[PDB]
């Protein structure tokens, strides 16, 4: 039979059968209970709208993501999300399909063990396998080397790989991602008068960020230009009218990636953690990693980031090496495409964690040889 | 309207990419010209050496 | 609809142009690589002649 | 049929059919298992890369030479190296070709006996013969007398020969060679800030030694000059950029040959063990040995050694004798060229150790008349 390549993510759940080009169903991972009282009788009001249904009734819900930073903080809601994904968005019972979840690097063990225990006890799948979210993004590019920066919505991690041999001592995981950029944008919009507070209006600020923000090639020059002319002010129409005008908030929101001091984080930007991740590698594979830097994940879709990052790394790196940044147009679904490719391989067909193996060793089987 | 906004954003992205590519190719051409200049200089020095070696 | 068609056409042309520019820069980068190999080889040969002459 | 003139060496395996000018395939003798984990599936990752393949993937391997000082310390790896040499670099099955190995003087017997046992049982050659590495280097020079100093990469030995009669009581074998010079160079580079530790970076230090180091004609004058001017500082570009500048480390690394007290060895340099080897010979053949001093082996390729050695010996020797140092340009492959010449001789064709002879007397046949 065919395998189910699910990809929990944090912000958008992407799923679909193995062997295709794009995920079949992509929908936000939010579960929102209603918060008001409700007076109409017999309206058929449910107790929790999940997935894309709660992005249409969000006016009277309190949306809450079940995955904070890679890790899962609310297991009941995550189980609800998985149940919805299997039964309503794909309509395939899990009793007859292997599953291939994905997990960020350096995550707590208990999260992974609970994930496999749920998949084997509640949904009762035949066999499931958990894979690191960066190796798949490297599969999708058709490479076999390269250092991949997978800046998702929950957590940004940077896994270097050479000739198929991952370097476990050079993984640099940073917890700045799209959600923190949304919060920072929502916080700097208040400098013009627009106040978004409700958890429903966070979605509106996310839409503003997606449609308007861009990464500046040079920050100081843009700050000077936006403060003199008015060629940058782009307007946007809220879900009820009252258009708003975003000035130099456009390139200040995604600039947080390269200067995490804006949101008070100590660490260095995504332009310098990649160079540090390279320098921890051996001295003889640094040229190949320099030449095959891969971008993935949703947050790396800002217009103009593949040039800013290349300029920064070229500034840091030695002058002789060639710096090349692979930015495929299908960046958002790169991890899932790689997952489909991996699940479609014949050599991989015996790596699944078969159910009888789980019955013999318990949920701690995932840390064992079947990784 | 959604389609028009998508197309406009695509156009802006492609234009910026073409600008960057043009600047980069010009810079690399300048670098190649400089290295060719160095090679020609040392080649002329060696040609003078060969002219003297004709008397050697 | 008319404006969407116009914008899509211009964006497609921009994509084609950036593809052409990326191919051109690939070609010129390869040419610079070849010339860098040329300089490496000529400097190596000059060093070989130097060590042979100093070492008889 | 044609004979296979293999030459194990220590650092570079040189092989080729008898009767040519240069070895057909020359490649480092290193076998490196991968050391990291490896995440790509189906990449076709082998368990051990040998020969010149492991000098390209050395970034993720742990290279280890199977021959320490002439002697062989790891027989499985040496068997692997031989198998590679026969099947992939020459592509001739050994069942139809005699072999002519080479061995340093004064080596343990068990090494030679195991070598012949392997060649006769595993590879199943028709007939093999083991020859001393210095007599071949004397063949290649076209002489018949002379004292040859064969400073390889494993061990430096100094065999005097007169009129074809070797003098077994005058062989002076010293264990300082190219590898110790590489280690000493790697140890003195730390005085400027460059630290090379990994077994892969030993190859980089070896390349530095080959391309930059030279032997000073007079040591104290060079030490004084390099400490005042800066006309010696030559720069070199690492495999990733960050050029380095070698100062008076240039002529201090190969100076260890003439003053083995630098690496703590007690014995006298290669300039004085040759004179001692001569003085042990009879009083009537010392003039001929003085006039026909032969250099061979890789490590004697330093620019300016054929003058330093001549100056030193002229200082030691009596003033009347003429001191001449033969330094052919084809020094590195001198032993193999001599091996080809010896294997191509008709008079030598009945000295091979035929397989039936080995079957009758066991591996101890090599010490017998068929030397
Ligand atoms: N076109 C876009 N431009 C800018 N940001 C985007 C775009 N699309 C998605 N994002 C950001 O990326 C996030 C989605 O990232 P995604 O790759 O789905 O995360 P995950 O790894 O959990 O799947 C969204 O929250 C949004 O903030
Ligand atoms: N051109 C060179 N200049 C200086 N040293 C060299 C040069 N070529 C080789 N060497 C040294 O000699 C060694 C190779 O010696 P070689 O004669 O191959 O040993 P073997 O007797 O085992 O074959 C290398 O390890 C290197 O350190
Ligand atoms: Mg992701
Ligand atoms: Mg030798």
């Amino acid at each position: 039979t065919t395998a189910l390549v699910c990809d929990n993510g944090s912000g958008l759940v992407k799923a679909g059968f193995a062997g295709d080009d794009a995920p079949r169903a992509v929908f936000p991972s939010i579960v929102g209970r209603p918060r008001h009282q409700g007076v109409m009788v017999g309206m058929g009001q449910k107790d929790s709208y999940v997935g894309d249904e709660a992005q249409s009734k969000r006016g009277i819900l309190t949306l809450k993501y079940p995955i904070e930073h890679g890790i899962i903080t609310n297991w009941d809601d995550m189980e609800k999300i998985w149940h919805h994904t299997f039964y309503n968005e794909l309509r395939v019972a899990p009793e007859e399909h292997p599953t291939l979840l994905t997990e960020a690097p350096l995550n707590p063990k208990a999260n992974r063990e609970k994930m496999t225990q749920i998949m084997f006890e509640t949904f009762n799948v035949p066999a499931m396998y958990v894979a690191i979210q960066a190796v798949l993004s490297l599969y999708a590019s058709g490479r076999t080397t390269g250092i991949v920066l997978d800046s998702g919505d929950g957590v940004t991690h940077n896994v270097p790989i050479y000739e198929g041999y991952a370097l476990p001592h050079a993984i640099m995981r940073l917890d700045l991602a799209g959600r923190d950029l949304t919060d920072y944008l929502m916080k700097i919009l208040t400098e013009r008068g627009y106040s978004f507070v409700t958890t429903a209006e966070r979605e509106i600020v996310r839409d503003i960020k997606e449609k308007l923000c861009y990464v500046a090639l040079d920050f100081e020059n843009e700050m000077a230009t936006a403060a003199s002319s008015s060629s940058l002010e782009k307007s946007y129409e809220l879900p009820d009218g009252q258009v708003i005008t975003i000035g130099n908030e456009r390139f200040r929101c995604p600039e947080t990636l390269f200067q995490p001091s804006f949101i008070g984080m100590e660490s260095a930007g995504i332009h310098e953690t990649t160079y540090n991740s390279i320098m921890k590698c051996d001295i003889d594979i640094r040229k190949d990693l320099y030449a095959n830097n891969v971008l993935s994940g949703g947050t790396t879709m800002y217009p103009g980031i593949a040039d800013r990052m290349q300029k920064e790394i070229t500034a840091l790196a030695p002058s002789t090496m060639k710096i090349k940044i692979i930015a495929p147009p299908e960046r958002k679904y790169s991890v899932w495409i790689g997952g489909s490719i991996l699940a479609s391989l014949s050599t991989f067909q015996q790596m699944w964690i078969s159910k009888q193996e789980y019955d013999e060793a318990g949920p701690s089987i995932v840390h064992r040889k079947c990784f | 309207s959604d389609k028009l906004k998508e197309a406009e954003t695509r156009a802006e992205f492609a234009e910026r990419s073409v600008t960057k590519l043009e600047k980069s190719i010009d810079d690399l051409e300048d670098e190649l010209y400089a290295q060719k200049l160095k090679y020609k200089a040392i080649s002329e020095e060696l040609d003078h050496a060969l002219n003297d070696m004709t008397s050697i």
